[PDB]
């Protein structure tokens, strides 16, 4: 909150298996332009 | 009487005249505790290491330190030491 | 002293209870008695 | 590892807070003095004190960060803290002797302690280069959910709490560091609800809590404990102070009695509460010319303690108090306030849920009420030095 | 402190020496599996 | 009841007995709740 | 912070230039042994 960032030992791969096990992959390919992304979705398994 | 100087929890008279350690803590030498196998123990009142070594009075009168050094080094006048 | 409350060497166990017998349930030491074998 | 879990945790800090750590970092002693005995002043000063900022953004910076388990800690405690005024041992003395052990095992048989201000703990057992400055140990369980703010000394690291709670001591042994004889407390941490100079939240929980008590009596019955609330509560008390149904039997304040008795019997208090009350001398057997009515020198203070910290209570009239703890101009020049915990369950209601000026908070309990006084502590208002009782409603 | 089970820094050979030093070992051969045990013994030449 | 021998937030009756979460709070079971 | 003797971290280089600025070196020769001291000396330009 003063402004400060710090980028190292916060890695990436703590967070691929856990966001790509609850979300869906949308792609948009355009002309000369790609867009990928990733929306949460919902379980209806479970109650909680 | 109860002052520790060098502050290793022997009191000064104690390391001046003679002590032993029963139940982890420093009492007054009698000269009847050598028939039961205890040793009558002196050491710098001044100093809390009175040989040197890393381990202080307490620790090597009460055996408080590695099991497996010897029991000569027990008293505070031998070193531990290989 | 005359109590079971001594824990010289501070490791949850009194000294009676070391010195004579024991046993561990529910994670709290108690006195052995022979009907618990 | 758990020096990188205190930087991580540093690093998130704001700049305020920062230097309130730094700050703490060196003046320790007066921040926590400060800390401990705050809200017992006027709205005024609490607002102008000169660390009430520090103490805001530390409150809020060890407050930030919570424990999702019970877990336990590590710190020396003074025994004077626990209502003993005698010493265990001396700090050059070796042994302590099976006299002073039971007389410290039965002041603390049966009482709650409260501790309300900063502490530095262990998450690790006191062993070799750490200081003893107490005969006493405290094995401490925390609470799921409470503040803990690891900071990195100079060489070692340390954990800083606040205290808001009370504790209860189950067994006490004594054990041998280092060739010296300490006393070990296991204690446990007791939950109630503290509103300390948060009037409003306390306001307002009242109002939840009780807003729709008054539906739930009868309309007769309701009139009457209003109107005798609104105006001879004065007259009510005083017949019950001079024991009126054993003097002078008269049933016009018998039936008062019994319908102020049932409406506070109605609703309990669902949830352990804490209520400050500003006591006179005359509660206490005493007069406002009384020379022990003089806490500023310190026999006073001492020969009180002696003479009544530890014993009862019992209060023949009602009981009214305030779940703010600031001090107002209406009992400003009382010394003494008495600290009071509600156990769960216990008769009682909030006046102050009627529409109107109700009180200043104001919260009846049943006539007979007696108190276990724990411990007694002095704080410094202005140019006198008052005086603060803690007490527990008992059944 | 967090319950989380570590072996970093948690060595064997610092406790090798002093077991030997206080023990009795015990062997059991059978036809199929060796068992060796340590036992601790008492020295009876210390009061304490 | 109240009681957590190994402090991890479930009582023991609970434990024994079996329970569910809900609002990442360990209630009783109820047959219903299937 | 303990009584255990530490000398990690200690390196003498950090006071050679400063006890070397303050001081005067004397050496005593003798026969079969040398000597070589530093003692203070005291700055008469500085009042302080
Ligand atoms: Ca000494
Ligand atoms: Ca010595
Ligand atoms: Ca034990
Ligand atoms: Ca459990």
């Amino acid at each position: 909150s003063s402004g400060q960032i710090v980028t190292e030992g916060n890695s990436w791969s703590d967070y691929i298996s856990q966001i790509d096990s609850i979300s869906a992959s949308i792609i948009l390919d355009t002309e000369n332009e790609s867009y990928e992304r990733r929306v949460t979705a919902k379980n209806l398994q479970d109650p909680e | 009487e109860d002052l520790d100087t060098d502050n290793d929890n022997i009191p000064d008279s104690y390391e001046r005249n003679g002590y032993t350690i029963k139940d982890l803590i420093a009492v007054k030498w009698e000269d009847s505790f050598a028939e039961q196998g205890y040793k009558k123990y002196v050491s710098n009142y001044l100093e809390s290491n009175t040989a040197g070594d890393p381990y202080t009075d307490y620790e090597k009168a009460s055996g408080s330190f590695d099991k497996a050094i010897k029991t000569e080094a027990r008293d505070p006048l031998v070193a531990a030491y290989p | 002293w005359e109590d079971e409350d001594l824990d010289t060497d501070n490791d949850n166990i009194p000294d009676s209870y070391e010195r004579n017998g024991y046993t561990i349930k529910d994670l709290i030491a108690v006195k052995w008695e022979d009907s618990f074998a | 590892w758990e020096r990188k879990e205190a930087e991580r945790i540093e690093q998130k800090l704001e700049r305020s807070e920062k230097e309130a750590l730094e700050s703490y970092k060196k003046d320790s002693v007066e921040i926590s003095k400060y800390s401990q005995t705050r809200n017992y002043f006027y709205d005024y000063q609490i607002e102008a004190n000169s660390r009430e900022k520090e103490y805001k953004e530390l409150r809020n910076a060890i407050s930030k960060n919570k424990i999702d388990k019970p877990m336990y800690v590590y710190y020396f405690e003074s025994p004077e803290k626990f209502a003993f005024n005698k010493v265990i041992r001396t700090e050059n003395q070796n042994e302590i002797s099976l006299e002073k052990f039971n007389e410290f095992k039965e002041t603390i048989q049966n009482k709650l302690f409260k501790q309300d201000g900063f502490k530095d703990i262990s998450l690790y057992e006191p062993g070799k280069g750490d200081e003893k400055p107490t005969p006493l140990l405290m094995h401490l369980k925390l609470p799921r959910n409470t503040g803990m703010l690891p900071y990195t000394n100079t060489n070692n690291v340390s954990t800083l709490i606040e205290q808001g709670y009370s504790i209860k001591i189950d067994k006490i042994v004594r054990i041998v560091i280092d060739g010296k004889h300490y006393i070990k407390a296991e204690a446990s941490v007791v939950s109630s609800l503290d509103f300390k100079d948060d009037v409003s939240k306390g306001d307002s929980w009242g109002k939840a809590n009780y807003n729709d008590w008054s539906n739930k009596l009868t309309p007769n019955e309701l009139a009457d404990v209003n109107d005798y609330m609104r105006g001879g509560y004065t007259a009510i008390n005083n017949y019950l102070i001079s024991n009126g149904p054993v003097n002078n039997p008269n049933p016009e304040l018998d039936s008062k009695i019994t319908n102020i008795e049932n409406a506070l019997k109605r609703e309990p208090i669902p949830t352990n509460l804490t209520v400050y009350r500003r006591s006179g001398p005359q509660e206490f057997g005493l007069t406002l010319t009384s020379p022990e009515y003089d806490f500023n020198k310190l026999e006073n203070i001492d020969a009180f303690k002696s003479k009544w910290e530890g014993q009862a209570l019992s209060y023949p009239n009602f009981i009214s108090t305030s779940i703010g703890s600031v001090n107002m101009s209406a009992f400003a020049k009382r010394k003494i306030v008495l600290r009071i915990t509600i156990p769960k369950g216990s008769p009682g209601a909030y006046l102050s849920a009627i529409p109107g000026y109700a009180g200043e908070y104001e919260v009846l309990l049943n006539h007979g009420s007696k108190f276990k006084i724990n411990k007694i502590d002095s704080y410094k208002d202005g140019t006198i030095t008052k005086l603060i009782v803690d007490a527990t409603l008992i059944p």
